[PDB]
RNA sequence: UUGACGGAAGGGCACCACCAGGAGUGGAGCCUGCGGCUUAAUUUGACUCAACACGGGAAACCUCACCCGGCCCGGACAAUUGACAGAUUUCUCGAUUCUGUGGGUGGUGGUGCAUGGCCGUUCUUAGUUGGUGGAGCGAUUUGUCUGGUUAAUUCCGAUAACGAACGAGACUCCUCCAUGCUAACUAGUUACGCGACCGGUCGGCGUAACUUCUUAGAGGGACAAGUGGCGUUCAGCCACACGAGAUCGAGCAAUAACAGGUCUGUGAUGCCCUUAGAUGUCCGGGGCUGCACGCGCGCUACACUGAACGGAUCAGCGUGUCCUGCGCCGACAGGUGCGGGUAACCCGCUGAACCCCGUUCGUGAUAGGGAUCGGGGAUUGCAAUUAUUUCCCAUGAACGAGGAAUUCCCAGUAAGUGCGGGUCAUAAGCUCGCGUUGAUUAAGUCCCUGCCCUUUGUACACACCG
């Protein structure tokens, strides 16, 4: 017996902890968020990833490991939670997917101008009206530099953002 | 007599399942009471923007509105349903 | 508190960021150039305790 | 330094399922999953640390909790530690 | 009790309540002050008759009040010296003993739902005084 | 007698018996609506919980 | 044969139940001249002193008030009584008598028939009130 | 501060140059015309556009507008 | 040539500027924050706006990072455990610490001048940038402007530019109505019966009508629309009629910058340092509260436009597993039993305060002021001494509107007044909100102080901290 004010907050805290756990876990799997559909009978978790073959194990063991890790963390009964890995289309129109694609080119040590310009055109060809990539931090020197890459038009103020 | 409580954070999806519940039950010749709209609850959280003490006393206000509608007769994500007797 | 903040207190980097080798190199920013199933343990604990 | 009874209770639970979770609370009296057995929560997080340092388990973290997963090297090690045949498998396989 | 001035009503009802010498009037009416936020005792000697006349008047308008309600009705501002002033409830024992005194006159009884309400006898006595203040004005 | 002395200080109230559920921080904690998270981590997960800025 | 018209101050909502009968004007059961603030007693009697008692001698008015403060309820009561008679003279009397009442109440003070939308402004951080700062 | 943005004025001129025969000197009539011949995502923007159309319609009847 | 800057000129804007004024602050006491002193330690960050009631920092322990004492390993990975007795002798655990050589690990340890992320500030000022065309060998320039107008590079207009993009606006949430819809036994009204009192009162009881009041969905409504005047009779402004309104309050917020803040918010983080006689970690005690003082936000006042005593009478925001209602006990603070509410249901018709109406007080350091101290009663907690708060009695200080200076503010605003939330075992002089009462002055100007732009100058370009 929990009040509605604490229940809706507890529902949002669960989705916040579930999303962040899957970022540190499915980082190299193209994770791009989740959709939690809670029903009075059970709860189903929909994982959005650009590489679903890696979200699943060699024979589907990682998906079994995630649903077994969620039922133990959040007190879900056995067989009460189900995870459905889904494939998101138009990867260029996903800011999280393109941030991962850029991060895995930086740790490879290619560049910040050739890498961001390459990921800036993949987003423009994907049907985007505008993009903006900002890379800040230190690299090869003590002082930090901010490399900003813009393309198209970008709305900054107002509700449409 | 069954009272169906509907609580959600978005009025569009809350009234979408509310209309389908009334319309879905009106075709069964069930005398239903109209959707009673409870006063909305705004979960106020006024925090400090800066993670330190150097900000110019700039606070940011958050809101989490919880709309509640009950149906007394004789589902989309984000909507809670609870039936009673 | 420092007297002259803009004056770098290091001989390795100024206040203005200065790239190494003009941005060229592997781990650098980039130069301005042309580049474009059998039973589990629960069942085993029963078979070993039934004898 | 944990009792041998508590040393195998952590591994049996880790082998019963395929995952192991534990809140980062060295002062928690009993583990939420090992409630019937008087296993301190510190023994669970410290026994899984020895497995991670030998390539047997990979871990994660969600704000207060560890998420341990038995790897192929760890399943075979517990299979010999618990004296089990190659026939048994964790619940995630 | 309406249709007349409520400030002269409690003054004439207290005179009727004092002339009818049947009120309890506990022994500590000379030492107590009516609230912790008060600095001095009431200036009037017969404050127990003035409060009893006003208390039974509140029960006529809003029944089922109880001691916790009359403590809130007769509350006020509490000066905290160099600190800002806040609201402070009245005295609980003064509000409780004045409620039991009205019950001895059969004008107040225990409300079945909440606290204490007004009796048909008290409703009659209050309307008689309400008629005297109207004719005398 | 170390087992009867280690972590034997009574922690049932105050700022020491509670911490942020996100980073184990004890300062700037938000106890309203059962959040139990520091004021710096709530701004990070405000959208994920459902707290939006309207005014 | 009765109307129910409301008058709104800042937060004082006074609803007058203008019903046919004799010249009865009461607020929460108490007479109109018995409201606690005696300084604002003439503000409550403006609809009666301007229109005359002969226009109110055929309708009973029972105002119920809640919200706001003492002064807000005063301006809400006199507004409810002003509009309740207008709405009564519109549905049960001819429209010519309605204009004969409105032109008297509007020319004196428009706040008897039109509520002012002035409400308290929200407080901003960094200041003690809406406008003032630290 | 009653100056119209270029969004209000440009959209009002295109409506006139394409639907001059439907517009008039009444705001509430032009308010319903612009609601149909133009998909305006807001109602305040529609009232600003239709209100400036009524202003320009009073200028056409006296002479040519430079826009 | 473009920036940057100037102690050059011109123009423009803004109650974080002025004018006209209001409330003050600076003076008093006290509460707090920062220095300075002192200290086994008085942790520390931040120092013009853009530090100083700030780190949501109201610290009894914990927090805790400081100080002085004692354990503990929570020493990955490649015999040893505890313990009765008392100020040293035995027993117990059983491969789980085995000691070393390896070289992991954790920090509220340093570095915010190694960084991320947020945030503050420049500046919420109006600024910024492509395409095509034009000028130039070119970097670049024009568009992006003399002027008028606008809250606004907002528009009109001028026009080698034309057409656009970001910002502004629009947009989002808000309150102002709509007796028109949609509906309400967790909201009410009205008509009814019932019944207490002398046709009036009744939040005193009951289920039929239907939505005015209440709640909240949808759709309407306002757009300088109408009129007059001023204006390139353009952009707009002013004044009026109508009307719920004739500039409503947030949020969001460009290009670009800071050596701005934050490693003490992060299992964000590089490096350095400490690693078991520890800068890990636990448990005690103390400190952050220490006081010749110099300041910064505040509260209470200096009264009769008032203090008291008593009567009467009105809110809204919001919270609740803890919020609290009734019957008893007590002078108060309390206590106690029975209850309700995971909530439009119970607290609760939130009987708030100021205010209003009586009653005494009568230039008076006074029934103004309640600071400083004494003696007691309680509550919170493991424990309050350096008084946690709270109550009662007593003690009755400075302070008679406050120097040079200086702050905020244009309508439900200032100010007064109380309430709620955050902090919270105990808990507001702080802050975030809320309603209540409710003005004076102003519809203006570059005079001051701040930035912006143009022109101009430069040996500056790490850009005058040159
Ligand atoms: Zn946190």
């Amino acid at each position: 017996q929990i009040s509605k004010k604490r229940k809706f907050v507890a529902d949002g805290i669960f989705k916040a902890e579930l999303n962040e756990f899957l970022t540190r876990e499915l980082a190299e799997d193209g994770y791009s968020g989740v959709e939690v559909r809670v029903t009075p009978t059970r709860t189903e978790i929909i994982i959005l990833a650009t590489r679903t073959q890696n979200v699943l194990g060699e024979k589907g063991r990682r998906i079994r490991e995630l649903t077994a890790v969620v039922q133990k963390r959040f007190g879900f009964p056995e067989g009460g939670v189900e995870l459905y890995a889904e494939k998101v289309a138009t990867r260029g129109l996903c800011a999280i997917a393109q941030a991962e694609s850029l991060r895995y080119k930086l740790l490879g040590g290619l560049a910040v101008r050739r890498a961001c310009y390459g990921v800036l055109r993949f987003i423009m060809e994907s049907g985007a009206k505008g993009c903006e990539v900002v890379v800040s931090g230190k690299l090869r020197g003590q002082r930090a530099k901010s490399m900003k890459f813009v393309d198209g038009l970008m709305i900054h103020s107002g509700d449409p953002v | 007599r069954i009272r169906i409580t509907l609580t959600s954070r978005n009025v569009k999806s809350l009234e979408k399942v509310c209309a389908d519940l009334i319309r879905g039950a009106k075709e069964k010749n069930l005398k239903v009471k109209g959707p009673v709209r409870m006063p909305t609850k705004t979960l106020r959280i006024t925090t400090r923007k800066t993670p330190c003490g150097e900000g110019s006393k700039t606070w940011d206000r958050f809101q989490m509105r919880i709309h509640k509608r009950l149906i007394d007769l004789h589902i989309e994500p984000g909507v809670e349903v609870e039936v009673t007797i | 508190k420092r007297e002259f903040d803009r004056h770098s207190g290091s001989d390795r980097a100024r206040m203005r960021p200065e790239d190494k080798r003009g941005g060229s190199g592997p781990r650098n920013w980039g130069s301005i150039k042309e580049a474009f199933q059998e039973m589990s343990l629960d069942e085993w604990k029963l078979l070993q305790d039934q004898n | 330094l944990m009792p041998k009874k508590d040393r195998i209770a952590i591994y049996e639970l880790l082998f019963k399922e395929g995952v192991m979770v534990a809140k980062k609370d060295v002062h928690m009296p009993k583990h939420p999953e090992l409630a019937d057995k008087n296993v301190p929560n510190l023994h669970v997080m410290k026994a899984m640390q020895s497995l991670k340092s030998r390539g047997y388990v990979k871990e994660q973290f969600a704000w207060r909790h560890f998420y341990w997963y038995l790897t192929n090297e760890g399943i075979q090690y517990l299979r010999d530690f618990l004296h089990l045949p190659p026939e048994i498998v964790p619940a995630t396989l | 009790v309406k249709d007349v001035n409520q400030q002269e009503f409690v003054r004439a009802l207290a005179a009727f309540l004092k002339k009818s010498g049947k009120l309890k009037v506990p022994e500590w009416v000379d030492t107590v002050k009516l609230a912790k936020h008060k600095e001095l005792a009431p200036y009037d000697e017969n404050w127990f008759y003035t409060r009893a006349a006003s208390t039974v008047r509140h029960l006529y308008l809003r029944g089922g009040a109880g001691v916790g309600s009359m403590t809130k009705i007769y509350g006020g501002r509490q000066s905290n010296g160099v600190m800002p002033s806040h609201f402070s409830r009245g005295s609980k024992s003064v509000a409780r003993k004045v409620l039991q005194a009205l019950e001895s006159l059969k004008m107040v009884d225990k409300d079945p739902s909440g606290g204490r309400k007004l009796t048909p006898q008290g409703q009659r006595d209050l309307d008689r005084i309400a008629g005297q203040v109207a004719a005398a004005s | 007698g170390h087992q009867q002395l280690y972590w034997s200080h009574p922690r049932k109230f105050g700022q020491g018996s509670r911490s942020c559920r996100v980073c184990s921080n004890r300062h700037g904690l938000i106890r309203k609506y059962g959040l139990n998270m520091c004021r710096q981590c709530f701004r990070q997960y405000a959208k994920d919980i459902g707290f939006v800025k309207n005014c | 044969q009765s109307v129910q018209v409301f008058g709104r101050k800042k937060t004082a909502t006074a609803v007058a139940h203008c019903k046919r009968g004799n010249g009865l004007i009461k607020v929460n059961g108490r007479p109109l001249e018995m409201i606690e603030p005696a300084t604002l007693q003439y503000k409550l009697l403006e609809p009666v002193l301007l229109l005359g008692k002969e226009r109110f001698a055929g309708v009973d008015i029972r105002v119920r008030v809640k919200g706001g403060g003492h002064v807000a309820q005063v301006y809400a009561i006199r507004q409810a009584i002003s509009k309740s008679l207008v709405a009564y003279y519109q549905k049960y009397v001819d429209e010519a008598s309605k204009k004969e009442i409105k032109d008297i109440l509007i020319q004196y003070d428009r706040t008897l028939l039109v509520a002012d939308p002035r409400r308290c402004e929200s407080k901003k951080f960094g200041g003690p009130g809406a406008r003032a700062r630290y | 501060g009653r100056v119209r943005t270029k969004t209000v004025k440009k959209a009002a001129r295109v409506i006139i140059e394409k639907y001059y025969t439907r517009l008039g000197n009444d705001f509430h009539t032009n308010k319903r015309v612009c609601e149909e011949i133009a998909i305006i995502p807001s109602k305040k923007l529609r009232n600003k556009i239709a209100g400036y159309v009524t202003h320009l319609m009073k200028r056409i009847q006296r002479g040519p507008v430079r826009g």
